[PDB]
């Protein structure tokens, strides 16, 4: 699968507080985090769905 | 908020909070009908909460609005955050009142060393993840331009402020985005940005309010 899939949810500078979903390698599974809103990087998805369709 | 205090039940009337199905940011009320907030807070469709204290629990004293227009600052910058303020009018007037009230804009800008008051519902650890139900508080100084350059090297523009202590352990979090910097009664600072929470050598950085009266004057008397 492609290397941003197996790196760490990125929270960034920014101090929203915004629910996004990621995938957790290791668990092998999609997950939730928090976003600050500002400077993602591609481990970030608005649905889980959207999250298995690209790291699946 | 990290290392602050819980507030005394409504003793900071002009913070509100950004919900869109949960609370993401907050901000302060300006006037009967508009909020001010930071630009990276932009959602297409956000419901203002005011008189809140325990973001949880329906206490009686909320007011719940829908924001009718959101206008972000022109010349923000997503990647560097420059110009990180936002302005939002209600879909209808406010009841002003005891636990709802307004902050005065700066009449100038502030000197390093003014003591502040800052609030919000972000997280209060430095590692792992703790919201609370109630509104925290923190008190913390204007930081010299000179030190917030030097803990972010390049990353500073004369539209930003640095709050809080060097020596960490105090600072603003996720969740408390938009939320308010009130010095001696006046809205000097946006919460906006920092590298982590309260880490030592990594104040938070936060959007300086006084370049923008003008802006925000000119645009609530346009719309
Ligand atoms: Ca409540």
């Amino acid at each position: 699968r492609p290397d941003f899939a197996l790196e760490p949810p990125y929270t960034g500078p920014c101090k929203a507080r915004i629910i996004r979903y990621f995938y957790n390698a290791p668990d092998g599974l999609a997950q939730t985090f928090v976003y600050g809103g500002c400077r993602a990087k591609r481990n970030n998805f608005k649905s889980a769905e959207d999250a298995m369709r690209t790291a699946g | 908020i990290v290392g602050g205090y819980t507030c005394q039940e409504n003793s900071v009337p002009y913070q509100v909070s950004l919900n869109s199905g949960y609370h993401f940011c907050g901000g302060s009320l300006i006037n009967d009908q508009w909020v001010v907030s930071a630009a990276h807070c932009y959602k297409s469709r956000i419901q203002v909460r005011l008189g809140e204290h325990n973001i949880n629990v329906l206490e009686g004293n909320e007011q719940f609005v829908n924001a009718a227009k959101i206008i972000k600052h022109p010349n923000f910058d997503r990647k560097t955050l420059n110009n990180d303020i936002m302005l939002i009018k209600l879909s209808s007037p406010v009841k002003l009142n005891a636990r709802v009230a307004t902050v005065a804009l700066p009449s100038s800008c502030a000197p390093a060393g003014t003591q502040c008051l800052i609030s919000g519902w972000g997280n209060t650890l430095s590692s792992g993840v703790n919201e609370p139900d109630l509104l925290q508080c923190l008190d913390a100084p204007l930081l010299p331009q000179a030190d917030c350059e030097a803990s972010y090297p390049g990353k500073i523009t004369d539209n930003m402020v640095c709050v809080g202590f060097l020596e960490g352990g105090k600072d603003s979090c996720q969740g408390d985005a938009g939320g308010p910097v009130v010095c001696n009664g006046e809205l000097q600072g946006i919460v906006s940005w920092g590298y982590g929470c309260a880490l030592p050598d990594n104040p938070g950085v936060y959007t300086k309010v006084c370049n923008y009266v003008d802006w925000i004057q000119d645009t609530i008397a346009a719309n």
